[PDB]
């Protein structure tokens, strides 16, 4: 008997049902209460200024035409009937190429209750557009939005809500971090209005707050560039008669900074300005450049070719431009690290 | 006339049912014309192939008595006739062609024989055993069978000209050379049943002009360049050291090319064995002078420059005697 | 023969509704999963996923699809699966999956006369798995595949591994060029969401990264470059153009290793275990060049002012091999 | 030097239009907001428009104030309408990417001077 | 009413032929267009294209969809666009494009009571524009978007930008990473092909490349390496191991700049303005090492048969000629 | 309009799109025409080229005659997929795209006598078999080969519309080649005798020639200036033993950097290209400059240079002849190289 009643309920719901028109097209607005469960805040692409997110995207609204009376109170539907029932045209305002999964069946469920309330969830993969301000790279933090709303229906036709308190609506899974470069600090849920050429739409908004971990860039970029500058200052404690040695020591630290400037440059999208790591490399390239101009000034005032033999004619003296540069250049690089790591670990 | 013939065949026809579903296995005579074998990927362990894949089978429900004797049709009839579910067993990204039409063809004779040919690009899978790189041969397979119909229901069989090969030089074989072709017939045993599995093997050797002048010829000349210091005076220490450590830096630079077009295999290839031993002979040339400078100046051993002029060209030529014989003629 | 099979298959589909599960009013249908794994294609550390091509079989009994008079197992064409009830199973780890479609869409329907139905799928899926790469390249990773029903709860559908020891085959024949599959496990459990509870099965591998690539490309060159930086302690201290040029080239050769391994190895932007070794060997090369400038400053700088030049070089012949030997001892036992 | 020079009116019975002309930095990417501080030291959110022309509003001034950025002139406006004596405060023009933001003053790193809007009934 | 609205719409699509143009024997239909650009995603110099996300909207009057009684604009489902006549407009620059299909296909149909119809589309197109990169990276680029009717000629259909010059919006909100949109323009014209004369609308930008990226990476170290080649002029001629090890390591550093910028800059295989500066700086590094061997051959080879004069001469000329080379370079490409 | 609807509805009555026009009567003649809007980028790494065409093809179908006030009726999508169109495919196409924005970019125009006109906008990624033995001084003939799939020569026959050379026409601004020069096209009709019958094939060869000026300043001029600079050390004194070694080893290291960066910007063909014969010989003149110094250092006999006014060294006759022989044998090699490969 139950297999006969259930098929006759699903036949009489679609009699006279026009899915082309909104529930209450001239009567009232359609309050669509939305709800998001984030299962993986996927990998954020810095060079594309985008990120990926896997959601169970829930929707709930009331349709008067789908009331029924039967044995059960809630129905479950195959998606052939979910394509015959009206569905709000939610799109993502910053989506780039998002995927509605259908393995192995289309991952959608539509549930009718006896009073007409529809529950419509889907499993999505949304590739959204996150604008980034990389002036403080890598010691920066930016909020990636996930903004959605109706496509054709204005504020006078379809209004979106949340199914509960807005901070409790967007839920992130505890094991669903799935980030390796950033650190998901928490989300913020809000709601807004666009002024399009067609009309005013209701926009739900979720911002995900990300702070970049800088432990990779210290070992790969900062510490070899610090230790190369420490090298090019250590040639000051060599004797002034080491004319091949302090030349060989000087230019090879420049080629080492040239090697480190290339590999640090590849791990960055091509912004139009100086990132915070680029302020560090260009100044560290200047301490290595100026350490060889120091030896070009010492060599101009040497006046001899031989050095101090260990058993003792007249000899050279340790120059004033060497004894000053032993004090000046480690200090001006030490003062620069105090200015750099306090300006950018404050912002 | 032919509209009357085509509508009499499809009337009462069930495409869900195999021909002779309770009588005998449906025998399918396959055929293959390879247009081009594409780039053999070594990192993904793939290879691209483009074929015209033909099939003939008897369908006695499609017999017609007329004078037309053959019904040469488009792909408009493929979705209504029973079509075998031949899948390629090691394919990763197999695609049919759809420009400008669905590139398929369907010929039906009056005895019920059905020819069905379609153009396919298969991104098949072959586990490249990259020992003896780049002096290795590979036989990358292309296996196919039915997906749901077991040995008792569909049997495949090759024709006379089973796999036909075209001009063989317009192919996208960068690092490989087509040296052979081989077919076979086997029966695999999976959970659902026994399946008649056709398989085509493509023998692929290596062309070696890339790896000789990019790695082999430069790495030999740098080990010879490290021997230059042996005919340079003992008491000229900045020149011996410059032939020591800059020769090492060039060996470290040429370890880039040795794992360029390769996956991250965890065995020593024939390329990796050559670059490692050429690194050791460059390593040992600077350790030779570093121990000769201490044991003479900084306090036999004093004639070790005279021994290294003999021992290091001998041990490198005895290495190339063992290397090039074991990896070409063994 | 043909018309008797044709009338029964038309009778099984006569009056069939694809919106009903087997035993819709009563007990839950027991869908039995069965996976035959073709290959694992690309385990990506950057995207934190893996590609899995597999034969995916589901068995359940449907009392409507029962036929008599035929002793055969009716393997129908795959287009009848658009006219039957098939379960709505999804993969939770799924980033990107597709059913293969050459030469037809690779499905199967094998009806059995007792109502049993086999529904096979040849699926290539890209399944997301979180990777902890702090012990790279000496680490182990389990990557999973979460199979779950989408709409039906555990009162409507039930999942079980068919032959729960040997329900997943073909794992021991997988040849990964970079990893080594240690074991696989099969878990049958039930999860809870906000919409309701759901049954869930999970195949779970355990990859073990092989080390023969990294010894040959990352470790053993970086060891021999550090040993070359020790040559400048058996060189006389007057050789300024030799002990400097051997030292400053060796901090350049270590730099060209690190910038090359930043390129070819996968870009994983946090501190790994190979970063703690390459930066560790960079210091022993950096300190061997500070050793000569400590020698050069004492003999020549604080020399005419009048602490032994032979004794500092003899000290670094002892300590710098021994401290680097203690560096490998703490490294190769903490991460192994 | 970044200047968020504010303009508009300062006394009304009636509508008002408080504007904010920026300088020294293109703030198209940034969120340009409007705050409110009565005597009592409480920075209150009024409105904020994002780069994609998305109008956020505080619930006390929703449906009354209308924010409208001009992206070619690098400015943000605020159409004050239906004013009451409770709206008598100093209106700050903020600009910056909202990190833990869009309702929080600690996310806005560029600030206007101040515009005393006085309403007397 | 709600049940009356279904009866109104069902008789609009009863007998409606989607194969026929509106006024199929009469006047040409006038389609007015409107583009709201969401974002210009990436501008690639290798593939010679740019990605464009936009809200592409079209308005035309259809007499077969005139409905009376209902005082509201019927905004229907997106699937009724498969049952109406929509224009067959395409893009000539279009390499690859797609209408967004999450969560549904992003279309709209907003009927009006006089017969006016809006058909919006959120399209992410990859439009192809060729670039004159002979002045890279100091260049301006003009990338277009051509909009044309495919089958219908200018006797069947007619295009116009709805709103005049305020048709395309959202260009001022675009903040490209390494470009800067100077001015966008709207062009309406008719183009004759071999089949007929078709109406065409053109949206076209003017991209100016920002230069702060390439000064820090490409220009500034290539300058400072040339200045370190001049250090071998204030060193005595007897320093053979010192003056060579400057200039030899200096030609190697110029090589590792040029070869690693070839792997970093976009690969476009012809001669650019950055290639002539890097080859121009490589000569001053190459000539400064020729200066020592000209000094070293005179004192020792032609010695027993002036030396300080050539080192004194090169301290003035090579800083002057390189500053002269920058004056030729930074005035020709600016 | 109902008369226009009635002509379209009564035209597909008794029509069968599974049958060729003139099936038991004649051979169907299809006149093809190609307007190349843009000849897109040629991939050396995939041995392919991209081309964006308006692929036109016209044939006669007597089943689609009509009589009315019009002469040509224009059809967008639906009726063009219920009418026999020829199954034209590209023989060397890899993965080509019919564009579907905003509608399917096709037009089917039926004239009142039955002559159909069916165009489409395709992006053909055809395969160009390139032999890169003369890289980069080489030319390539990249073919378009298209014909029918199911119908042999006895069923359908392709011809060009107006003239062979005037049919395939490119646009005036459709260059889209970064490193090639389209030196005119050349078409030809042909017949392929496959294992299912004989098929009419329309061929179109685009003649491409690679620009040389990029590789000169990126590969050739840095490799020439490195071979020269290794020979600059012959005019040094023979006693600068650290100075003449640094010329020797680092120009090898400079050529090693130039040999890697000149090969990775090239598909990984496993044979020696024309650039690879240049670099490997330039790698030998650099290597021979330090083998020359090893012979000079063997006959030095004293480790001090000349004073400013005891005996001193000679000018070492092996260095006197290498100042002449090595710029000559490298100067002869560039005359042999650039006259062999700029001859083809
Ligand atoms: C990679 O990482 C993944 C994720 O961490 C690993 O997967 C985990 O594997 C372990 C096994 O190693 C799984 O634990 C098992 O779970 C099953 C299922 O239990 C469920 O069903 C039972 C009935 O069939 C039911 O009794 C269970 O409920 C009890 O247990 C839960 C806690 O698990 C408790 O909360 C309840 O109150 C109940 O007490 C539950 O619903 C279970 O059958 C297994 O039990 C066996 O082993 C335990 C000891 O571990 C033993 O005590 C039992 O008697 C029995 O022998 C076991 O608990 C775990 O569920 C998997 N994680 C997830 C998220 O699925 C994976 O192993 C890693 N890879 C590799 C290769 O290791
Ligand atoms: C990049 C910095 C460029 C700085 C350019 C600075 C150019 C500049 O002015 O150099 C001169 C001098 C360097 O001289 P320096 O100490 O190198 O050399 C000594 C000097 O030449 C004496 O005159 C010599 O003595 P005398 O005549 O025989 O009795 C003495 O000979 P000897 O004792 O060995 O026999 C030489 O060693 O500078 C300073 O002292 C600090 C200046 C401020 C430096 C600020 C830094
Ligand atoms: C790659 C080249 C390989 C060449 C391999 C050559 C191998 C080989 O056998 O060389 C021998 C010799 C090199 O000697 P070279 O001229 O360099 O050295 C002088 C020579 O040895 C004199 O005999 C010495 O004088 P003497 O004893 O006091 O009387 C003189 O002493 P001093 O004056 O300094 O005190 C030396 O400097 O060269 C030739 O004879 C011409 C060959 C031209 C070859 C030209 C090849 C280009
Ligand atoms: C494919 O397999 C078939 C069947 O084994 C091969 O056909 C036979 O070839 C042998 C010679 O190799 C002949 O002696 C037989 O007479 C052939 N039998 C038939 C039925 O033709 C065929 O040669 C194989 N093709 C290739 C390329 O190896
Ligand atoms: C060009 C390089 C690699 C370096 C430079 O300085 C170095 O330390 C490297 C070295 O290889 C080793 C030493 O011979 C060198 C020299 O004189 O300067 C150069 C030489 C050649």
């Amino acid at each position: 008997d139950n297999t006969t009643v259930f098929t006759r309920i699903l036949d009489r719901l679609l009699d006279g049902y026009d899915n082309r028109l909104r529930p209450g097209l001239g009567e009232r607005v359609t309050e669509v209460k939305t709800d998001i469960f984030v299962t993986s805040f996927g990998p954020v692409s810095d060079h594309d200024m985008e990120y990926t997110i896997d959601v169970f995207f829930r929707q709930s609204w009331k349709d008067e035409r789908l009331k029924f009376k039967g044995p059960m109170t809630v129905l479950r539907l195959n998606n052939l009937m979910a394509s015959k029932i009206w569905t709000p045209d939610t799109f993502f305002h910053n989506g780039k190429k998002s995927v509605a999964h259908n393995m192995t069946m289309p991952n959608k469920l539509l549930r009718i209750t006896e009073d007409g309330t529809l529950l419509y969830t889907m499993r999505l993969t949304v590739r959204a557009e996150c604008p980034m301000h990389l002036e403080d790279f890598p010691m920066d933090a930016h909020a990636c939005p996930l903004k959605f709303g109706s496509y054709a229906y204005t504020r006078a036709e379809v209004v979106y809500e949340w199914t509960r308190e807005p901070a409790r609506s967007v839920v992130v899974a505890e094991d669903g971090s799935r980030l390796n470069q950033y650190d998901l600090l928490g989300q913020t849920v809000d709601s807004g209005i666009v002024q399009s050429s067609t009309g005013e739409y209701v926009v739900m908004t979720t911002h995900f707050h990300l702070k970049r971990k800088i432990g990779y860039f210290v070992i790969q970029t900062y510490l070899p560039c610090i230790m190369t500058v420490i090298l090019s200052q250590v040639s000051f404690w060599l004797n002034r008669e080491s004319v091949p040695a302090r030349t060989v020591f000087g230019v090879t630290t420049v080629l080492t900074m040239t090697t480190l400037s290339i590999s640090a440059r590849n791990s960055l999208p091509k912004v139009a300005y100086a990132t915070a790591m680029d302020w560090f490399i260009a100044v560290c390239y200047a301490f290595v450049f100026s350490a060889l101009i120091e030896f070009a000034t010492v060599n101009y005032f040497t006046k001899r070719g031989y050095a101090w033999d260990g058993k003792s004619k007249t000899f050279n003296s340790v120059s004033k431009i060497d004894r000053l540069s032993r004090i000046a250049f480690p200090l001006l690089f030490g003062i620069f690290n105090l200015v750099y790591w306090a300006t950018y670990l404050n912002r | 006339d032919v509209t009357v013939i085509l509508n009499n065949l499809l009337e009462g026809y069930d495409n869900k049912l195999r021909p002779d579903i309770g009588v005998k296995p449906t025998l399918i005579h396959t055929d293959m014309y390879v247009n081009s074998i594409g780039p053999v990927n070594a990192i993904n362990m793939e290879y691209t192939i483009d074929i015209f894949f033909a099939q003939t089978w008897y369908d006695r429900r499609l017999k017609f008595n007329s004078t037309i004797k053959v019904l040469r049709l488009n792909s408009n009839m493929v979705g209504k006739i029973w079509i075998p579910d031949t899948f390629f067993r090691n394919s990763k990204k197999a695609d049919a062609h759809w420009i400008t039409t669905p590139n398929r063809m369907l010929r039906i004779w009056n005895d019920g024989r059905v020819l069905y040919t379609l153009r396919l690009t298969i991104d098949a899978e072959c586990q490249l055993q990259l020992h003896n790189f780049p002096m290795d041969e590979h036989s990358c397979p292309l296996e196919f069978s039915s997906y749901g119909y077991p040995r008792e229901e569909i049997v495949y069989q090759w024709k006379r000209s089973s796999v036909e090969v075209g001009d063989t030089r317009s192919w996208r074989l960068y690092q490989f050379s087509f040296v052979g072709l081989r077919n076979t017939t086997e029966v695999v045993k999976t959970t659902s049943g026994d399946y008649v599995v056709m398989s085509v093997y493509f023998d692929l050797s290596r062309r070696m002009g890339y790896f000789t002048i990019q790695t082999y010829i430069p790495c030999t000349l740098i080990v010879v360049l490290s021997w230059v210091s042996f005919w340079i005076n003992k008491d000229a220490v900045p020149a011996r050291t410059s032939l020591g450590i800059t020769t090492v830096l060039t060996m470290t630079t040429l370890s880039t090319i040795a794992r360029k077009s390769l996956p991250k295999v965890s065995y020593v290839t024939a390329m990796d064995l050559f670059v490692s031993v050429c690194f050791i002979f460059v390593f040992s040339a600077l350790v030779e002078y570093g121990t000769l400078h201490y044991f003479v100046s900084n306090r036999r051993i004093a004639k070790m420059d005279s021994y290294a002029r003999i021992f290091f060209p001998t041990a490198f030529c005895l290495f190339n005697l063992v290397y090039w014989v074991s990896y070409l003629y063994l | 023969n043909m018309s008797f099979v044709k009338e029964t298959v038309d009778k099984l589909l006569k009056g069939y509704d694809i919106r009903l599960r087997p035993d819709f009013g009563g007990p839950p249908v027991c869908v039995g999963m069965n996976i035959d794994i073709a290959s694992i294609d690309m385990v990506s550390e950057v995207n934190m996923d893996y590609t899995l091509t597999m034969y995916f079989q589901q068995y359940w009994r449907d009392k409507r699809l029962a036929y008599s008079g035929i002793p055969l197992n009716l393997t129908l064409d795959n287009r009848v699966a658009d006219q039957l009830w098939v379960p709505d199973t999804y993969f939770l780890n799924d980033k990107k999956s597709f059913v293969h479609g050459v030469t037809v869409k690779n499905r199967m329907i094998r009806l059995h006369p007792d109502g049993t139905v086999l529904y096979g799928l040849r699926i290539t899926t890209t399944a997301a798995c979180m990777m902890d790469l702090r012990r790279y390249p000496l680490d182990e990773q389990n990557c999973t595949l979460e199979i779950e029903s989408y709409g039906y709860t555990t009162d409507d559908i039930e999942f079980y591994w068919r032959g729960g020891d040997k329900a997943v085959t073909g794992v021991e024949r997988i040849e990964l060029p970079q990893f080594s599959i240690v074991e696989h496990r099969l878990v049958s459990r039930n999860v809870v969401f906000a919409t309701g509870a759901y049954p869930r099965l999970s195949l779970s591998f355990r990859l073990k990264r092989n080390i023969g690539y990294f010894i040959l490309q990352t470790y053993m060159p970086s060891i021999l470059i550090t040993i070359l930086s020790w040559v400048s302690f058996w060189i006389n201290y007057d050789a300024s153009a030799a002990r400097v040029a051997l030292g400053i080239t060796t901090v350049l050769t270590m730099t060209t290793i690190n910038t090359h391994l930043r390129e070819t190895l996968p870009k994983i932007p946090y501190v790994k275990a190979i970063d703690m070794y390459l930066m560790g060997c960079f210091v022993f090369v950096f300190l061997a060049l500070l050793e000569y400038a400590f020698v050069n400053y004492i003999f020549f700088g604080r020399g005419p002012q009048r602490t032994d030049v032979n004794a500092i070089d003899r000290w670094s012949r002892i300590v710098f091999p021994f401290t680097f030997s203690l560096f490998n001892l703490v490294y190769w036992l903490y991460y192994v | 030097q970044v200047q968020l020079q504010e303009s508009g009116g300062g006394l009304v019975q009636g509508s008002l239009r408080v504007s904010c002309a920026a300088s020294g930095r293109t703030f198209t990417t940034y969120i340009m907001a409007w705050f409110r501080q009565a005597p009592g030291k409480e920075r209150e959110f009024l409105a904020a428009m994002d780069q994609g022309r998305i109008q956020y509003y505080g619930d006390s001034v929703r449906g009354r104030f209308t924010i409208s950025r001009d992206y070619a002139k690098n400015s943000v406006d605020l159409q004050l309408d239906g004013l009451r004596p409770e709206d008598t405060a100093v209106y700050y023009c903020a600009a910056g990417a909202g990190f833990w933001g869009l309702r929080t003053a600690s996310s806005y790193h560029y600030w206007g001077q101040g515009t005393q809007v006085t309403v007397s009934s």
